[PDB]
């Protein structure tokens, strides 16, 4: 009730089914959580302008 | 100490839960607050997925303890400083792996045994009331250690039941008396 | 900046920070901990995430107090450059340890460049 009204509200409210944010990167090689549904050896537009190709799908990280 | 060792993997927490809920003497309080916290926590869709997903981060867990701690309070506080941890430690998705254990240590403490009657079938009540009489005819059931006995039906196994507690089984199912003559008789 | 941490670990001169707020520095970006072996400057060289990165640390490492303070003075380090360059032995920091004291700055230059 007031439960589920704070874990809506706390909750991240992001798909990351065709996108994911970043969460360990360093050495020209990262590992994103989402991009759920993504194509392997696809290139990937990282939002600072870099692009990457992905070589690792890893479940919920790529 | 824990009576009995389940070898932690994150049993680890249900020992060290158990022996200081214990000395508290709050785990049946504990494991129903737990149990009735979960049933609606699992039931808010986000957060009863994504609580099992790592998507959150350290500072976004404890905001999801705060929601928690809002939707139950009391019930055994080393469990509550146990929320609190379990984020800090950001696993939250082997929290119900930790509930199941909780649940046999606090049952083994109480002294129960769980088994079950894995059958092709849901049996007879005269079948259910027989075997849980024979288990406990047999030493296989002490006394002191109670039986929960259920019977499950699976469709995998294809006739017979399979009868299973104490880490011993009897295995008179049709499957399997198959499986060896089907052998034989291609050999 | 109020991209602020403490030091989770100190193994080798190979530091680990812990940020207290989601803004982090970047990788390449530069850290005073301030210590009373004065600054040391330290570089952000991986994020190893959840606000803790492992820097690489160029200046030296030794009686640091696990959990202290670090500021975020981004990017790679700016020397102070000339031709009072010339004539002055340099430290990492930059500093004339040929001792004629600091160098007339007209350019600082960012330490690690493309």
């Amino acid at each position: 009730s007031i439960l589920e009204e704070r874990i809506k509200g706390v909750s991240d409210e992001a798909n990351l089914n065709e996108t994911g944010r970043v969460l360990a990167v360093g050495d020209g090689i990262a590992r994103v959580f989402g991009l759920n549904n993504i194509q392997a050896e696809e290139l990937v537009e990282f939002s600072s302008g870099v692009k990457g190709m992905a070589l690792n799908l890893e479940p919920g990280q790529v | 100490p824990p009576p009995v060792r389940l070898f932690g993997v994150e049993g680890t927490y249900a020992t060290a839960l158990y022996q200081a809920a214990a000395k508290n003497s709050s785990i049946d309080a504990a494991f129903q607050s737990l149990q009735k916290v979960e049933s609606t926590v699992k039931k808010n869709p986000k957060l009863g997925h994504l609580l099992l997903n790592p998507a959150l981060s350290l500072k976004d867990r404890n905001s999801v303890i705060d929601a928690i701690v809002e939707t139950h309070k009391n019930l055994d506080g080393y469990v509550v400083n146990l929320l609190k941890v379990l984020s800090e430690n950001n696993r939250l998705g082997c929290f119900e792996k930790i509930a199941s254990d909780f649940g046999v240590l606090n049952d083994a403490h109480n002294g129960l045994l769980k088994g079950t009657v894995t059958s092709a079938e849901p049996l007879d009540p005269k079948s259910f009331k027989r075997i849980e009489k024979a288990l406990s005819a047999s030493k296989l059931v002490g006394q002191g250690k109670s039986l929960k006995l259920e019977n499950v039906v699976k469709p995998e196994i294809k006739g017979g039941l399979i009868v299973e507690l104490g880490d011993k089984t009897v295995d008179l199912s049709i499957s399997t008396k198959i499986q060896k003559l089907n052998k034989v008789l291609e050999d | 900046t109020p991209i602020t941490g403490k030091v989770t670990a100190v193994i080798g001169a190979i530091v680990d920070v812990h940020f207290e707020q989601s803004e982090l520095p970047a990788i390449l970006n530069a850290l005073e901990i301030k210590t009373p072996q004065g600054k040391l400057v330290l570089e952000v060289a991986q994020h190893l995430g959840e606000n803790t990165v492992r820097t690489i640390a160029m200046d030296g490492t030794e009686g640091l107090v696990r959990g202290e303070k670090v500021l975020d003075t981004g990017g790679p380090i700016s020397v102070p450059v000339g031709r009072e360059t010339l004539g002055r032995i340099i430290n990492v920091i930059g500093e004339p340890i040929d001792e004629r004291g600091p160098i007339k700055s007209k350019l600082r230059k960012p330490i690690h460049a493309d």
